[PDB]
DNA sequence: TAATAGATTAGAGCCGTTTA
């Protein structure tokens, strides 16, 4: 007979020094941080691709609801919760059309080509890999 | 009486609408515009009559 | 196999965050077994996979979702390619900012299967913690704690203990998964709640990482939760306060929106990129920050 | 000061939402103030028709899209509308008071 | 060099989404 002990689960911080155990409900309730003011998507893919992701980031905008809400917490909004703009329709898009290293190539030269020659900024890049 | 009404279509054509209406409080006018001054939670038609043949 | 860990380690000498995310993935009913339910299944966690990508996209624009002083969390992995030793570190800043950089730079063991780090190599990995803890918050750590997935020899650990600077405490730690102590609990069908410790002995123990949450009422984990085995085999320290300090790594996982992961962060993190960096060719002064390779 | 109804497909007809909306209805005559009912549109499927009768006359509050557009709507209303130092210290201490009680580590042995 | 063990350790894949 050995005894369990028990120790206090530590506490994440949120914003407005509030802290909070689960991350979901503490993002959800106070917040991140630091505050960007948006999110310049780049996506690297193809149309369908494209379809896929602006829909899914449409999507991000609305709440989904999760099967068991008290298990796992339910996504408000992505402006619900971190507070930064992350719309579909202001995306940076480039179109796509040993196998391995080709395919990687492919995605590094096309994103090269956006981050150093376009103009348009991104602040992070959604490869959206075809399956 | 003394306001100034902008009527237009509402989900299609804001833009022009929201940008007359600061151009025009910029420059001193008074503007009563369905998608800046009409508060949430009021009957938005009658306050609408209230502002044409009120305040206009 | 290898396309994404190799692209992360392609775009790492041009410093741009990227997230890779699968069309079965964000789309996931289109893409059905072709007799039924969608290959993959993702109604049940929908939401909360929207969660996760949100959260990671926030962490990859600059965002810091959430955070957690004078301790070094010094997590570091090896890898098989020769073998690489790479690091992932945390700090606490004066002005209460938790840094979570990374310790990157990976030292080479030409032997084939000692997961131990060479005396210069050794040297060299803990010098470049100490530089950085010096950087960042002005001074030198009053403790630095070093965790990994192995034991640690001796040579090395008098390498550790020779490049150290005076008033700089080191404590080893090793934490091991799936080690054969599956504890079920008596009274209810629920098993038992995370946050739970076995004391071994006074420098052994077990942990429950992962288990059933209050919170969530619900397990982390499905089936029985598997305790991590924390040994500090080396150093000195109190098993209470290392306890804690673990069960706070566990909750940095920036790559996800959980609740906790079973393991250390720390660990998770260093290997992420170990596999990174050793899916392509060396190079040199790598980015270090985990929004490059998470 | 103000009565916030949530309009979706099922809080716009339940017996005690519009027993509810109906007392708000009557007390928004008393104090003569028609900024007093906000609708908070939150329901896709529900269009702005097939809504409650009573409510159908109000200005809603679009939340059905981006539900911090909504929020922010909420704000501007409110300070607009003078609704009466915000701490968010409170409400940290009251997510745990009520949404976990039965969810918590009691001290009992097992 | 081969083998038989324990002890560590590392890699890969694979299904389910955590009992309300
Ligand atoms: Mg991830």
């Amino acid at each position: 007979m050995k005894e369990l002990i028990y120790i206090e689960e530590p506490s994440i911080l949120f914003a407005h020094g509030q802290k909070c155990t689960d991350p979901r409900d503490g993002l959800a309730l106070f917040g991140p941080l630091n505050q960007i003011y948006g999110i310049k998507s780049g996506v690297v893919g193809t149309q369908k691709g494209l379809q896929i992701f602006k829909s899914y980031l449409d999507k991000i905008q609305k709440p989904i609801y999760n099967h068991n809400n008290i298990t796992r917490p339910m996504f408000p909004g992505f402006e619900a919760v971190f507070g930064c703009k992350w719309e579909s329709q202001n995306i940076v898009f480039k179109e796509i059309t040993k196998r391995t290293y080709d395919l990687v190539t492919l995605f590094n030269d096309k994103i090269i080509t956006a981050n150093k020659n376009d103009e348009e900024r991104v602040d992070v890049w959604f490869v959206i890999v075809p399956e | 009486r003394n306001k100034i009404f902008i009527s237009h279509a509402t989900p299609e054509d804001d833009d022009f609408t929201r940008w007359l209406s600061l151009k025009l409080i910029g420059l001193g006018y008074e503007v009563w515009c369905d998608i800046l001054f009409l508060d949430k939670g009021v009957d938005f038609w009658s306050t609408i009559e209230k502002e044409i043949r009120e305040n206009t | 196999a290898q396309f994404h860990d190799q692209l992360k380690a392609r775009l790492l000498e041009h410093t741009i965050p990227t997230q890779i995310l699968r069309e079965s993935t964000l789309a996931w009913r289109d893409f059905k077994n072709t007799f039924g339910a969608p290959i993959r299944d993702f109604s049940k966690i929908e939401g909360h996979l929207a969660w996760t990508i949100s959260t990671a996209a926030y962490y990859k624009a600059g965002g810091k979702p959430w955070k957690l002083p004078g301790v070094c969390y010094l997590g570091l992995v090896y890898k098989k390619i020769q073998n690489a030793c790479c690091a992932a570190q945390m700090f606490l800043d004066n002005g209460d900012g938790t840094v979570f950089k990374g310790e990157v730079g990976p030292w080479y063991n030409p032997e084939k299967g000692e997961y131990h780090l060479k005396p210069k190599e050794a040297k060299a990995l803990l010098t470049q913690a100490l530089e950085s803890y010096k950087e960042q918050n002005k001074s030198y750590p009053k403790e630095v704690f070093i965790h990994a997935r192995t034991r640690f020899n001796d040579e090395e650990w008098n390498a550790f203990n020779e490049v150290t600077p005076k008033n700089t405490n080191l404590v080893g730690v090793t934490i091991t998964k799936s080690k054969p102590l599956k504890l079920y609990k008596t009274e209810g069908a629920f098993p038992i709640m995370r946050g739970n410790a076995y004391i071994v002995d006074e420098k052994k123990a077990f942990l429950w990482t992962l288990g059933f949450v209050p919170k969530l009422q619900s397990t982390l984990s499905m089936e029985v939760p598997n305790p991590i085995f924390i040994e500090i085999n080396k150093g000195e320290a109190e098993i209470q306060q290392v306890l804690k300090d673990i069960l706070a790594l566990t909750k940095l996982n920036y790559n996800a929106c959980i609740y906790a992961d079973g393991e250390p962060v720390t660990l998770r993190f260093a290997n992420k990129i170990g596999e990174i960096l050793t899916a392509s060719t060396e190079i040199k002064t790598p980015p270090l920050a985990f929004k490059y390779y998470i | 000061c103000k009565f916030l109804i949530v309009s979706s497909t099922a809080g716009n007809k339940r017996e005690g939402v519009l027993k509810e909306l109906a007392v708000a209805t009557k007390v928004k005559k008393h104090l003569q103030d028609d900024m007093f009912i906000i609708p908070l549109a939150i329901d896709e499927n529900l269009s702005y028709d097939d809504i409650n009768i009573e409510i159908v006359r109000l200005n809603a509050i679009d939340f059905k899209k981006s539900w911090a557009k909504g929020l922010q709507d909420l704000l501007d209303a409110f300070e607009k509308q003078n609704v009466p130092p915000p701490d968010h210290s409170k409400s940290n201490l009251l997510y745990q008071q009520i949404f976990l009680h039965d969810k918590q580590a009691i001290e009992k042995e097992e």
